[PDB]
């Protein structure tokens, strides 16, 4: 019995209604639950029989759907509704199955990344190695591009990304991506530059320096 | 008819001593 | 409603409402009252407090227990004897058979019940475990519930004639009523064969057999006929429910082999062999009495 | 209170033997199925299998059949999940979960969850970080905030927290999550915009800790000359 649930991903702000739904490959009448987890917690139950709250679970929350077609609603979202939901199958107790999660995300307005470059520190560049970072600050949505490029060359295989959580207070992403090189390969090259491109900018913006400021 | 809460209460941890019948007796309400 | 009980043998066991057991109609007056209504606690939760549902359910089984075994005692003149003692056992039996799942009835209130029991203990291939484990815990305490009634109107000369041992004592459903049916046909065989002596005993003339011709003797041996005929198709489908329901057993009874052994068990002055001619109606008895040959 | 409560994180090499737990409290351990559910890192939930505590029935997902062994302990409560023989494809998240019925006894769900055991799996050792600062400059600056920040690199496991000033410095903190590199050790870093006027009037300090090396850093933060 497999389970399939869509979309995977969702943007909505506060106050959106917005509809989750769980497929499955044969019909198991009402034996479906809704689990919810927020990052780094357990997840919860919220919905069993396809219809029923579990205790303490507001009212704007409601399932729906017999057979094999499934839905969640959210009447009106609230921010601790953001979080992400699956679905589970309990028609072959104590066999499970699960979907395979929908996570909610804040919808917001676009923001351009503010966009910072920092060469390694000498204290490193001591220990035989060379970490250049470019900080892409505060931005939505989270799709950003970042292309490294030494002397003008496009580096690729020694860079890595990291990205947080959306911000409490604004709901934007922040970036950082890290290139990697020897002492020896960085003190053979000039300009390093990392170009960002995103949705929120014109045309990519590109910020660099010369090794020696 | 039966009071209700005395059947619940003489239904465990009474312990009275009352002797073994034989199987072949007879007696009246 | 738990009403007063019909009359013994007034209703003989019922073999045509289920056609592979019959059916004692003690079976079909099982005091279920309590059983029937009970409804959920408050709660809302998703998993309830199973424990105190367990509660419930004892408290409510204690008093459909106690008002059977008082209707019992009823039905027995108001005697404490053997007779009330097996009844007591066999409507026990039959309350276990309904908390552990195990009931050859399915019918009107009995699925019911079930639903009700299967909301305290669940429906996983484990629940029926879990009910039978706490039938073993609360058996006996339903036993004393059902002495109740006995014991109360006794007061300082009630003594221990039923034995708590054999009531609690767990075989399969088909065992106990063929132990319940034995003693029924014990108590109906010795009526029906004398209401034959009356009127066809002895010999007509010197020579001829009264039932060749004298009316009053041949309507005697239409009734007998009738009985009988109930009386073998009754063990026929008890003993093929035994049959299958033992060999698709695995818990096994020492000492118990065929329905016979259990009718050797259960009857003082038990004859094989008279008892499968008195059934087959080519016992002593009915051919010098019924047969003209 | 019904409880299930699951055993430390455990950080074990490749080859390594491993046997996680889970303690049930408040109810009658032996009457319920447990549960035992994966999760990767970011990805979702994967049932694993399932032991009726009371007979150790035990039923396996295919994916998981011959993989693990789910076992149990009526006389302590417990139900277990045990590796022979450890690969880093386990690094996962590890949940077990009470399977329980509706009011109607017919409808099943896990309503009672452990907190989690993660399992890091690595032929990676204990090392404490390097913390090298991210300094403020002309070319770190856009209107009139500065960023600056700390790199906190090659250390192992992977918990590390950071804090700025003692913890007094919280508005425009970003701390990423670690990188794994091709070393088996781990990097982050932790940034904070500020004024640009604040620089050389108020200091800036990250302070790094690694609790498995006991390692404790206070990096003062400057612009360079």
């Amino acid at each position: 019995i497999v389970m399939t649930q869509s979309p995977s991903s969702l943007s909505a702000s506060v106050g959106d209604r917005v509809t989750i739904t769980c497929r499955a490959s044969q019909t198991i009448s009402s034996y479906l639950n809704w689990y919810q987890q927020k990052p780094g917690k357990a997840p919860k139950l919220l919905i069993y029989a396809a219809s029923s709250l579990q205790s303490g679970v507001p009212s704007r929350f409601s399932g729906s759907g017999s057979g094999t077609d499934f839905t969640l609603t959210i009447s009106s979202l609230q921010p601790e509704d953001f979080a992400t939901y699956y679905c589970q199958q309990s028609y072959s107790t104590p066999l499970i199955t699960f979907g395979q999660g929908t996570r909610l995300e804040i919808k917001r307005t676009v923001a351009a990344p503010s966009v910072f470059i920092f060469p390694p520190s000498d204290e490193q560049l001591k220990s035989g190695t060379a970490s250049v970072v470019c900080l892409l600050n505060n931005f939505y949505p989270r799709e950003a591009k970042v292309q490294w490029k030494v002397d003008n060359a496009l580096q690729s295989g020694n860079s890595q990304e990291s990205v947080t959580e959306q911000d409490s207070k604004d709901s934007t992403y922040s970036l950082s991506s890290t290139l990697t090189l020897s002492k020896a390969d960085y003190e053979k090259h000039k300009v390093y530059a990392c170009e960002v491109t995103h949705q929120g900018l014109s045309s990519p913006v590109t910020k660099s320096f010369n090794r020696g400021e | 008819q039966l009071d209700f809460e005395d059947v619940w209460n003489s239904s465990y941890g009474v312990n009275d001593s009352f002797p073994d019948g034989d199987y072949d007796a007879n007696l009246e309400a | 409603n738990c009403n007063y009980k019909r009359k013994r043998r007034e209703r003989d066991w019922d073999c045509n409402t289920k056609k592979d057991v019959c059916i004692p109609d003690r079976r079909y007056q099982l005091c279920m009252k309590e059983l029937t209504n009970l409804v959920n606690n408050t709660d809302t939760n998703f998993h309830r407090d199973i424990t105190f549902r367990k509660l419930y359910l004892k408290r409510k089984l204690i008093y459909d227990a106690a008002v059977e075994g008082d209707l019992l005692l009823k039905l027995n003149n108001y005697r404490y004897n053997k007779d009330f003692c097996k009844d007591i056992r066999w409507s026990l039996g039959d309350f276990g058979d309904i908390i552990m799942g195990t009931d050859m009835e399915g019918i009107g209130y009995s699925k019911v019940v079930e639903n009700n029991l299967r909301s305290i203990f669940g429906t996983d291939e484990k629940a029926q475990q879990r009910r039978k484990q706490w039938w073993n815990e609360s058996k006996a305490q339903i036993w004393t519930a059902m002495m109740y009634s006995v014991k109360k109107r006794l007061k300082g000369n009630f003594i221990w004639i039923c034995k708590l041992n054999v009531a609690v004592n767990i075989e399969p459903q088909i065992y106990r009523w063929i132990r319940e049916w034995g003693r029924d046909y014990v108590s109906e065989l010795p009526t029906e064969v004398q209401k034959l002596k009356e009127k066809c005993d002895g010999k007509i003339n010197y020579t001829d057999k009264k039932v060749c011709k004298v009316p009053p003797c041949q309507n005697a041996c239409k009734s007998y006929d009738q009985w009988i005929t109930r009386k073998k198709n009754q063990w026929d489908v008890l003993s093929n429910k035994f049959i299958s329901v033992k060999n698709a057993e695995k818990v096994q009874t020492a000492g118990i082999v065929t329905p016979y052994d259990i009718l050797k068990q259960e009857l003082d002055e038990f004859n094989e062999v008279a008892f499968e001619n008195e059934i087959n109606k080519r016992d002593g008895a009915y051919i010098e009495l019924c047969v003209c040959s | 209170e019904v409880q299930l409560v699951q055993s430390g994180a455990e950080v074990k090499k490749p080859g390594e033997s491993l046997k996680i737990s889970c303690k049930g409290s408040g109810y009658s351990f032996t009457d319920y199925w447990i549960g035992w559910v994966r999760q990767m890192p970011g990805k979702g939930l994967e049932w694993m299998g399932i032991i009726y505590a009371g007979d150790s029935d035990t039923r396996y997902s295919p994916s998981f059949q011959g993989q693990v062994t789910i076992s149990a302990d009526k006389s302590i409560s417990t139900a277990s999940l045990q590796w022979s023989s450890l690969k880093a494809s386990d690094t996962a998240m590890y949940y077990c979960a009470r399977l329980a019925y509706d009011s109607s006894g017919y409808y099943y769900a896990f309503d009672i969850w452990g907190q989690g055991t993660m399992v890091t799996v690595s032929s990676a050792s204990t090392k404490g970080p390097s913390v090298f600062p991210l300094a403020p400059s002309s070319k770190s600056t856009s209107g009139g905030t500065a960023a600056l920040g700390c790199l906190v690199k090659d250390y192992f496991p992977e918990p590390v927290t950071v804090s700025w000033n003692s913890g007094a410095l919280t508005s425009g903190v970003h701390t990423f999550p670690a990188v794994l590199q091709s070393s088996g050790l781990y990097s982050l870093s932790s940034v904070v915009t500020v004024p640009s006027s604040s620089l050389g009037t108020q200091t800036y300090i990250c302070n790094v800790n690694h609790k498995p090396s006991n390692t404790k850093v206070d990096k003062k933060v400057e612009p360079k000359s």
